[PDB]
């Protein structure tokens, strides 16, 4: 993951932003990513919420 | 708006990148296609400059704009200022990876 | 020993100055000609030149033959001279100053310490007359002797850019030069004056007098201010290039502002402090005697 | 007691330490109610500028978190060689040379640091471009003829912040009531031949001028363009123009900024498309090859440094002052020192100097040994020759 | 400029900046053209660099074009000493007398005193009273409407009677 720059990440005064960060970014799957792709040309029959 | 400029500004950082491609393999082919002109909004032209990628760059202004409003944000305690700092950073970083 | 004609040593096709341009070796005269300029709202005034000190330097004992042209166009449009006060070595001018002096000026411009074989050099007589003001090339660097380094470039300016009219007149708007331009125009003007031979032009204006004289500053006058212009670019306080339809036009702004500036650039000969005082000087002693 | 030491002895060492070569920023004016240090970044159009001094969070082994507790062995555990009670040690006055020597000893291991990076970035420098429409107003126009022109938002993307480097008054406003002249005075003012639009609608001779200097109108958008001008010929139109690419080095050509010799110019053109990994790649690769063992202490130094991610982005990078409030300004003669005017694309004046001599080599006909293009045809070899 | 004899130590009192931000530049540059008119009324002396500067922004604001330039070269060379011709003959008076003495030598005289209006300056207190003229030299052809802000009570209040 490159998440952050280095030493920003084991800094003290910036473990708020980083547990936001870490709570917004979910591990990469290659199902979840060729879908979320993927998804963008097919056509949608149900109302994407 | 007449008042409400930051987030109408902030609102164009949503304006997607890409353009309107005609099917015209598909018309082509006769597959099927509902609408009787058929197109797609491709997310992103390929780079016609030789070293600028219009992308990064458009995510560079974004990033500029999101770096300036959490520089604009006011905040009461002192962890809000510190990441207040971080997350410039952090912006600037991710600038960086997207390019 | 070359006698000095009617006219100056520059009357000699061996002394003929210079610059390379667009393939051919083109007279200072027109490469001025394609000089341009733009005026801008700040003005130019020139005052009264302060008359130069009467005390001439003491050259030190020096067994060498001191090699002064090569010592003052490098200070003035070297590319690379720094620390030009510091060896001090123009003071050596002086020791031509004194009437039958052992020492001869050389073709070559270095300054034998007595006559040598083989080795041409001007008529002692007017290197005398040379000498005993450039001498003063020697107190640039001290306190008591400094020329200005601000107000003299007006004159610069008044004789580069300066229309007759403004010229009459004395004020110019602080013009901005330009010229259609090749790669690195500026650089290489400069080292075209660098091996100017000098010392004959400035021999001429400090021996001729009268009509000679007179004849010899009409004559003169765009080697003078080809001179004033390498000066006015190591000064500008910036240098742009701007296309233009398949061309490139050189800008120097602004001629007749002194800058001050040190940091060197890849665009023009840079001066170090010391070249500011040299150069002053210079420009002190040469107006001094180009007005009269 | 140990108020001798300090005002009589320590205050020499801080003089002598305050004359050392690396001790470069002025650290403080000595008045606590207004003090603020001046803040310069390594600003780059190209990319977010680099604070020098930020809260990044890298303690260097613990160094910048401070124990005032510090004061208690000082003032109570500790003797002083001033302070005698009197054995009357002779005071030391250290070698010069010893911190001299370290000091050049980073100097030089940090010029020779930068430099593959600083080299490939002066390559490339002019190699930016903004995407421009080039709408043609006349009969028999070439593709390439007519009004140049680029939306807003590559003018700010690009062009703008090279303009604060150039520091010149930013382009006029075309209201359309524009002389020719007015346009002339700014393209003279701010050496660069760009325009903003403002309102309609832009008048013939006007449209003469742009045209015939080529100067690049930018405009907000491109929603209806020809309503903009007033064409006289009626040969302007919506639909009839050639987007093109457009290189900062077609727009600028400062000295020390932008290198633009039309050597680099066509060695730039021999180059394929590039990504910034691909940039990055070729800048390691010198690096790679042009590396060399430091004196041992330079070593250290580079140990020290840690590892040389460089995620900075230098493309036509400067140094300037930011205001606290986080804007970068133009560059001031009278605050900023005349060094920080242009980076000179961070190289030493000779290498400067020599890379003029190397353009000179590289564009001679006898290098050019490359050959392009082949014709097949069938012929017999009778008295070859290779010409 | 009443001519009356003036024991003051130096001929122009201002400042020259040497080196300074862009706030003293047009300081001085609006400082060396004296747009004020005479006045005997206190000033409020603490605010004035304030007060100054406004007038540095209202004058650049209204000043005919030629004017508007002159400030401008002005604001450019700060290094330069602007001073009227009257001043530099008292100059020339003290080098006259006293060859040694020194004086900042970067000066540009003014062959022409600029004319423009002098700007009337109270900073002391007091409501002004205006006895507005029915008629004038301006034409208003057509004026845009002008609107007020509203007041505070706290400005200003508005009793049924007097």
């Amino acid at each position: 993951k490159r998440y952050f720059p280095e030493n920003l990440e084991q800094n003290q005064s910036a473990a708020r932003l980083v547990s936001a960060v870490k709570a917004r970014a979910s591990e990469a799957d290659i199902s979840s990513i060729h879908l979320a792709i993927a998804r963008e040309v097919s056509p949608m029959f149900n109302v994407h919420e | 708006l007449a008042g409400a400029n930051t987030i109408i500004a902030i609102m164009r950082l949503f304006t997607p990148q890409g353009f309107l491609r005609t099917d015209d393999l598909a018309i082509a082919a006769n597959f099927p296609r509902a609408s009787r002109n058929p197109q797609t909004y491709i997310p992103y032209t390929n780079q016609r400059g030789t070293v600028t990628n219009e992308f990064a760059s458009r995510f560079r202004t974004i990033v500029a704009t999101l770096a300036n409003v959490v520089n604009e944000r006011a905040v009461q305690d002192d962890m809000q200022k510190a990441t207040r700092s971080c997350t410039k950073q952090w912006l600037r970083h991710l600038e960086t990876q997207f390019d | 020993m070359l006698q000095q004609p009617t006219g100056g040593y520059t009357t000699l096709e061996q002394f003929a100055f210079t610059i390379r341009n667009d393939g051919t070796n083109a007279t200072p005269t027109q490469f001025l000609q394609l000089l341009s300029y733009e005026a801008t709202e700040n003005e130019l005034v020139k005052k009264t030149i302060p008359t130069p000190e009467t005390h001439l330097p003491s050259a030190r004992n020096v067994p060498g033959n001191v090699y002064i042209e090569d010592a003052i166009t490098q200070a003035l449009f070297g590319i690379s001279a720094q620390n030009v006060n510091a060896h001090g070595y123009f003071s050596r001018l002086s020791a031509l100053a004194l009437p039958n002096t052992s020492a001869r000026l050389g073709l070559d411009g270095v300054i034998y310490n007595s006559e040598t074989i083989n080795i041409p050099f001007y008529d002692p007589a007017a290197v005398a007359n040379f000498a005993a003001t450039y001498a003063k090339l020697g107190n640039a660097s001290t306190p008591r002797y400094r020329a200005d380094m601000i107000d003299i470039y007006a004159h610069v300016g008044l004789e580069l850019a300066g229309t007759d009219a403004e010229r009459a007149a004395g004020v110019m708007p602080v013009k901005r030069a330009k010229f259609d331009s090749w790669e690195g125009s500026l650089i290489s003007l400069s080292r075209d004056v660098v091996n100017w031979k000098i010392l004959a032009f400035l021999i001429d204006l400090c021996s001729l007098e009268g009509e000679a004289l007179r004849a010899f500053k009409t004559r003169n006058r765009d080697v003078f201010r080809m001179m004033l212009f390498i000066m006015s670019t190591a000064v500008a306080a910036n240098v742009v290039n701007r296309k233009v339809t398949k061309r490139v036009d050189r800008v120097l702004e602004y001629i007749g502002v002194n800058s001050m500036r040190t940091a060197g650039r890849t665009a023009t000969i840079t001066y170090d402090l010391s070249r500011h005082e040299f150069a002053a000087k210079f420009l002190q002693l040469t107006f001094t005697r180009w007005n009269a | 007691n140990i108020a001798v030491a300090h005002t009589d002895h320590l205050s020499v060492v801080y003089a002598t330490m305050s004359n050392f070569m690396l001790n470069f920023t002025n650290n403080f004016s000595g008045n606590h109610a207004t003090f603020k240090p001046d803040q310069y970044v390594i600003t780059s159009p190209e990319g977010s500028y680099k604070p020098i001094i930020e809260r990044q969070g890298e303690t260097v082994d613990g160094l910048t978190i401070i124990d005032t507790s510090i004061v208690w062995p000082i003032l109570c555990q500790c003797t002083y060689p001033l302070v005698r009670q009197s054995i009357m040690e002779e005071i030391v006055y250290p070698d010069p040379s010893t911190t001299l020597s370290q000091s050049l000893s980073v100097a030089q291991v940090l010029s020779k640091l930068t430099l593959p990076d600083a080299f490939i970035n002066m390559i490339l420098s002019g190699g930016d471009s903004v995407v421009m429409r080039t709408y043609q107003t006349e009969a028999d126009d070439d593709l390439d003829e007519g009004i140049r022109m680029t939306t807003y938002d590559q003018y700010l993307s690009h062009i703008r912040e090279r303009l604060h480097i150039t520091n010149v008054p930013d382009p006029i406003y075309i209201t359309g009531a524009s002389t020719p002249d007015q346009i002339a005075a700014s393209v003279q003012a701010t050496h660069v031949a760009v325009v903003l639009y403002q309102s309609g609608v832009i008048n013939g001779p006007a449209s003469t001028y742009l045209r015939e200097n080529e100067v690049l109108v930018v405009m907000p958008d491109y929603y209806d363009v020809v309503s903009r001008f007033a064409n006289a010929n009626l040969q302007m139109n919506n639909n009839r123009y050639h987007e093109s690419v457009l290189e900062i080095a077609d727009i600028f050509d400062q000295a020390d900024f932008i290198q633009t010799s039309d050597a680099v110019r066509q060695l730039r053109a021999l180059m394929p498309t590039l990504s910034t990994s691909q940039i990055r790649h070729a800048i390691e690769r010198i690096a790679q090859i042009t590396d060399v063992d430091s004196t041992d202490y330079g070593k250290l130094t580079l140990r020290f440094l840690g590892t040389l991610t460089r995620s900075l982005k230098m493309q036509n990078a400067q140094i300037r002052r930011i205001r606290p409030d986080g804007t970068v300004l133009r560059y001031d003669d009278q605050i900023d020192i005349e060094a920080f005017r242009w980076s000179r694309y961070f190289l030493d004046e000779l290498q400067l100097r020599r890379l003029s001599v190397g353009l000179r080599l590289i564009t001679n006909p006898r290098i050019a040994r490359r050959f392009n293009g082949v014709r097949i045809m069938y012929l017999t070899d009778d008295d070859p020759d290779p010409d | 400029d009443k001519g009356a004899l003036v024991e003051a130590d130096r001929v122009i009192q201002r400042l020259i900046p040497l080196s300074s931000s862009t706030y003293v530049q047009r300081l001085a540059a609006i400082g060396a053209l004296y747009p004020n008119e005479f006045t005997e009324n206190v000033l409020d002396l603490s605010r004035l660099s304030t007060a100054l500067l406004q007038l540095s922004d209202t004058y650049y604001q209204h000043a005919n074009d030629q004017l508007r330039r002159l400030y401008r070269r002005m604001y450019n060379d700060s290094r330069t000493l602007y001073m009227t011709q009257r001043h530099q003959e008292l100059l020339l008076a003290q080098i006259t007398a006293d060859p040694n003495i020194l004086l900042y030598p970067y000066t540009y005289i003014f062959t022409t005193i600029p004319t423009s209006m002098n700007y009337i300056s109270n900073t002391g207190q007091g409501r002004i009273k205006h006895s507005l003229t029915v008629t004038g030299a301006t034409e208003h052809d057509t004026v845009a409407d002008i609107v007020l802000g509203q007041t505070g009570e706290d400005v200003i209040t508005i009793s049924m009677v007097e």
